[PDB]
């Protein structure tokens, strides 16, 4: 779910 | 591609490694949304030499820190200068690469990431890649396949001694034609099509494409409500013999099921009654024969029939004796209307028919008919989209390859269906496929047009069959294509 | 309504100013009940001189400081006294009038509101009008028209050169013809009728009527419980041919599906068994002809046959040759029943014989057949409802002239039928009506009532198609027969 | 990140055109992750001469062909290599370009992507870039910053004259202490931090953190099964006054709602009795004084009752008088046990005394207190991680400098809690705290890590309070601190 | 429901 | 939903 | 909602 974006 | 990834760098001015870096990155992407999160996962990272290899690289650094290992096996013996950077960013990203692959390695890693050849493999993979890519399809393991899964050859489809079997294939730009068409189709599993940065007029440039839902929404004809049948369209099919009179009915009601307004059947008594029987909606023609068969005592009353319809199918179920042939051809030579010519018809066709015709025309065959059509093996017309391109050009008309991925062309334009499934590998159904093509036509629609709207709602229509495949019937197939109209709008 | 109008103000003294307020505040109430809250649009109300444009200075003083802007374009060269008045209010309000249209003011507003000819229209739409109106239909805004959209013609429901494409029309006191004829039923859009205070007395003596859901529940018959078949009646239905072997079944069934209680055919053998290999439950009687055709040596067996029936219904599938012409009519000249006369007994039809005829008759001719019958040209006699109510009067018979809305006359009254749709377009839909209204005649409904009914279900029947209207059959449109009247219900 | 870009190009080798592309593409998947389908938005993308409007080109490149309209507005005097290739490449793609920024061009865009300035920003910004932002800011048009708000102080979060209002901020491999800190924090909007491909080491080698989720479930301490009530820790409150007899019972039930063992108060009788009327689980000791303040008649006694407890917090409600100074100071003095230092005891506190101490600190002041505290002003103190860190350095103490963001430092690493809502700004939230704090450390925590895993659930508690904010009481408060570590977990 | 308005 | 895939 | 009616 994460290796792009932290929310 | 080879030429658009070229053009990109060459003619607009991007950094090939940046072009190599969407790529990679667009891998991991893919990867997370079919996976999930990817921390818990282990990863062996396959890189060849070429620039698939580099894409691999590219995948192995990104990862790093991540997910819970990674490794990459090297197994070219040079690299081109975009792979050597991105091996060289894997190491000092403190990346682990070895050079030996063991077959034991596979057994402490969740999932293989192919990128050992893409679109540049060219002949027989042997050797040492062989036992690698077999040892991966052994396995058990999740497999990505980057760009094409090796062995696949990207322009046919084919596979090259031996190829691996992948859950997940990221290409980038567009797809290839070896996704598309069988035995690749099969191997690639899902496929994900990855916009790495190529310029949209460049990706639009491509002559060669998927049918997909939006272009199929986009060409089905308008209803005006103020309307009557006429005007939808007239269609004659010319079908049916002692022998087979199930043919003409599947036809017609294909017709009636895409909209056409009216469809008349010409079929040999009483072989005709059949299909009133079972849908009164049909108008079905009893002709006069001697045994059972169209001849050429039936020439003009087929053409006086033709005169107040706008399409003219002709072939399902017709027999393919002598005097056939002399009925088929010479009803040909001298219908002035546009005509869908399948099955017996084409089993007798005389192709110089085809280019005298002022009127256009859409042939339907499966392999076993084009073999025969153009007098070559089965094996050398499967899949052969140029081939059909060719017939399409020098004949003036629209071919159809019926497959599990079907080839349409008039060749200038190529279209490739993939909707469907293993019920339509029986009797019938392209006895249906057929009255669909004809009904759009009648409706207004090219024959190419015609020919790309049918093969996509046909193979949709088997696909909304609720039970298992297997067990659907071209009746079945019939009752389903509303539906598939339904759910495209 | 011109005349309901004087009427109003002349004899019941209702002042002309009243029921243009009224008009006006129908209007935005029409709005605020599709659009919801109206305080966020903007407002283009565009207006002509007369009381169409009075009844749009109405709509926008009523918005003046409810919503977010208004602005009225006036587009004429005089007023009439009613509409200066309402100009006069607009402005002592503080309304912003301007009298040049510049296409790019279309860009400030989300809402035009067409209030620039309703029915005082009279003649081709040219000139600057006719620019505007074009660039409204091209601007994707919302369009509300006031009374009829611009440009029909509301008697005929014909586009007078160019007309506003509306998405919600609102009208008053009644609909007009222009509503419900195309191309003007296509432009209106949605529809809604406003009381605007005219006297019901008033609005109850038009003469024209459009077939509402509550009408035919009111005309269903009743099925007292203690009955048997010959309550509910016995149809003959005499139709088919070696040509058109389906006609006689989908009739046959349109009766039985109405709640007929006896239904026979007479058709030619063999074709009369495709009847009954279908459909069991109908008698199809076989009559032996010479070449597939009905005849005068028929004359005597089905004459036979009528005595034992209700009604009869004649016409569809028998082949229009000679021999078929000399039957048609030496039959209907003698046959003492009720007659519903379709199709191809329409097109050898001597008119003479109906005048003749002692016994009442149906004609259901579509706009091609109805040309033929009175020699002229389709564009003539289509939704021309003068002529349908003369040659009915002329006649003595009930007149169905079809197309997208259905015209069902006696000279007397004229009722419009709008149910329906384009799954209709389609060859078996029309054998199917032919046998519901035999059918209702035969329950003892008048050959009127009979016909009102059958267009209304019938069309009603094919809305019921859960998948998309263009694989609509006859065969469907039979098994949905029986929802449309639970519905109805 | 200045650094952590060069290093990542210089040491690590990745090309500086490869971040800039990582950087923004990932623009784009962040806006397609807020906005849906980018296909129907009109882009206007305001480009700076810098690395930020470099990251702008690449943006707006990547909409080309995609989106409805992309218009980019280049403000700057001059550009970096990479901005100049990216311009360069956004021109050769078909992107349009203007230099001038015309007001109505905010009209014809649904989306602005603002550009213009990221961490680079220096001195306050100006003339025409000034009217810019203002105009930007009035239009009404969704925001997306790149980077950081164009006119945030990237260090500090202070507006630089005037500043771009986000809806949504993509930044680049961390978050920057300017989305962190107010003003910056409101501006900012929604924040996402695109992983650019910064190797993770150097994305760790961070010594500012911002308090997650997952770093205060880390640090939760266990509960054995087998434990009973001194495993949990026991603490003192040396708290109130006859002025102030509610902050005790705030304190110690803010210590017991986070699973504290034992919790006994010592506050002057007889406000002590106060406490356990309405919390009979606390223990209330009374203390004789001789006007309802501390005073060093005391300090023996509560030198006594400290023997018996691992933690004791100080301040809440003593007053502020010279005995109650007195009082403090010779007993933090002599405690030899950690302190939690809140309010009261902060307004009389020798700093002298926090030196001398062998046992742990954590200081609580809001900046108030902190301002009185080292004797400077209090915009002076706000926000200002760099004194707090220099303070907690000096005094071997950890400071909580409380906020809206609070501050959370040893003076080697120091923390950002971002949760919490404006319910937290009324008298007794701050007591609450302080009795958390020391029940983390009676629990076995540190000093910092109470401190961390403190702040973030107080103000995780604050938003789960059912109703308007403005309405929560630090008695609503203290119900909500279970659900609020449940829900950590 | 239908005083001001038929559908 | 498609600025990166096509499915 | 409320052109012709407050509640
Ligand atoms: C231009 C760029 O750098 S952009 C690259 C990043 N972007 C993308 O990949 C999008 C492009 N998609 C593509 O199809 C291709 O650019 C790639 C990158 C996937 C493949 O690129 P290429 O280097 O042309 O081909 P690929 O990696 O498949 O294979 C190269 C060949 O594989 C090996 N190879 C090919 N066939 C065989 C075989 N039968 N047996 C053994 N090895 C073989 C190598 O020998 C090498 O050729 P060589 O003989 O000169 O060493
Ligand atoms: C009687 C009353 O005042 S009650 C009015 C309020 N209530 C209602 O509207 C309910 C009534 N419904 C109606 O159909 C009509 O009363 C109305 C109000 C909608 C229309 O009323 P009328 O003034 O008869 O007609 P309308 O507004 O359509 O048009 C009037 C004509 O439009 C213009 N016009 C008509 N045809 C054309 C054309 N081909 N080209 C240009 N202009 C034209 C004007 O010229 C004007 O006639 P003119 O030539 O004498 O100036
Ligand atoms: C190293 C690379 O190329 S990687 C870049 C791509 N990746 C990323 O952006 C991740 C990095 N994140 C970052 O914070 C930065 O690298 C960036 C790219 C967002 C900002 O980079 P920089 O060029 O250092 O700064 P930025 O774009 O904010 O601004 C540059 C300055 O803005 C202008 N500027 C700064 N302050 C002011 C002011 N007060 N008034 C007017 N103009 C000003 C320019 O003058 C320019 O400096 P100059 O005076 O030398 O011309
Ligand atoms: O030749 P006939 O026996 O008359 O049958 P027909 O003309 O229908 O051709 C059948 C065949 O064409 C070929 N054929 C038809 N469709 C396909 C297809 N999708 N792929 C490969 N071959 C095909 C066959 O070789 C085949 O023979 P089979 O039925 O024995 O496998
Ligand atoms: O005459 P035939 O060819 O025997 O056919 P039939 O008698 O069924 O009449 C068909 C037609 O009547 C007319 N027609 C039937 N229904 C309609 C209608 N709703 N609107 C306009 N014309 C119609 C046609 O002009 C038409 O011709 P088409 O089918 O070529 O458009
Ligand atoms: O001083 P006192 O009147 O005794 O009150 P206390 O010691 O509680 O300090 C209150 C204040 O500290 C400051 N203060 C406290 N918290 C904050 C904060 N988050 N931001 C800015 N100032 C603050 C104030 O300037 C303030 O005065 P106000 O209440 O008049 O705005
Ligand atoms: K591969
Ligand atoms: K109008
Ligand atoms: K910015």
């Amino acid at each position: 779910a994460a290796w792009l974006f932290e929310a | 591609m080879k030429e658009i990834d070229e053009l990109t760098i060459k003619e607009y001015g991007v950094d090939s490694r940046i072009l190599m870096e969407r790529a990679g990155i667009s891998v991991v992407l893919a990867m997370e949304e079919e996976l999930g999160n990817l921390s818990d996962y282990r990863f062996l990272v396959l890189c060849g030499g070429g620039n698939n290899g580099g894409d691999g690289f590219v995948v192995a650094r990104n990862l790093l820190g991540v997910v819970k290992d990674v490794l990459v096996v090297f197994l070219g013996k040079k690299k081109t200068p975009d792979c050597e950077y991105n091996y060289g960013l894997y190491k000092k990203f403190g990346g682990k690469v070895v050079e030996q692959f063991e077959p034991s390695i596979l057994n402490e890693f969740d999932v293989v990431v192919d990128a050992i050849f893409g679109t540049g493999l060219r002949g027989e993979i042997t050797g040492e890649y062989a036992e690698i890519i077999n040892l991966v399809n052994k396995s058990g393991k999740v497999v990505v396949s980057v760009d094409v899964p090796s062995g696949i050859d990207s322009n046919t489809g084919k596979v090259l001694r031996t190829a691996v079997k992948a859950d997940l294939t990221v290409t980038f730009g567009v797809p290839k034609i070896g996704h598309i068409l069988f035995p690749g189709r099969d191997l690639t599993g899902k496929l994900k099509v990855a916009n790495i940065g190529h310029p949209v007029h460049l990706i639009n440039s491509i002559n060669r494409y998927v049918i997909t839902r939006e272009m199929v929404r986009s060409l089905l004809p308008e209803r005006p409500r103020d309307s009557h049948k006429g005007t939808y369209g007239k269609v004659l099919i010319i079908a049916g013999s002692r022998l087979y009179s199930g043919a003409p009915v599947l036809s017609g009601m294909g017709s009636l099921k895409v909209g056409t307004g009216l469809v008349k059947l010409a079929v040999p008594f009483p072989q005709n009654l059949i299909a009133t029987s079972r849908f009164p909606e049909l108008i079905s023609v009893p002709i006069d024969t001697e045994k059972g068969f169209f001849s050429l005592q039936n020439l003009q009353e087929c053409l006086e029939l033709s005169k107040d319809v706008d399409v003219v199918a002709i072939g399902p179920g017709l027999g393919n004796n002598e005097h056939v042939r002399e009925f088929v051809n010479e009803f040909l030579k001298t219908l002035e209307k546009p005509a869908v010519i399948d099955a017996d018809a084409i089993n007798v066709l005389d192709t110089s028919v085809l280019k005298e015709r002022k009127s256009p025309a859409v042939l339907t065959p499966h392999p076993g008919e084009m073999a025969r059509l153009v007098k070559k093996t089965v094996g050398d017309v499967k899949y052969n989209y140029e081939l059909a391109e060719e017939f399409a050009k020098e004949n003036d008309c629209v071919l159809v390859l019926k497959s599990a991925t079907t080839i349409v062309t008039d060749g200038e334009k190529t279209l490739f269906n993939i909707t469907g499934n293993t019920g339509l590998s029986k009797g019938g159904s392209g006895d249906v496929l057929t009255g669909m093509i004809a009904g759009f036509i009648a409706q207004g629609l090219s024959p190419l047009e015609a020919s790309t709207v049918s093969v996509y709602l046909h193979g949709f229509a088997a696909e909304l069959f609720e039970q298992d495949e297997r067990g659907l019937t071209a009746s079945e197939l019939l009752r389903l294509i509303p539906e598939a109209i339904r759910r495209l709008k």
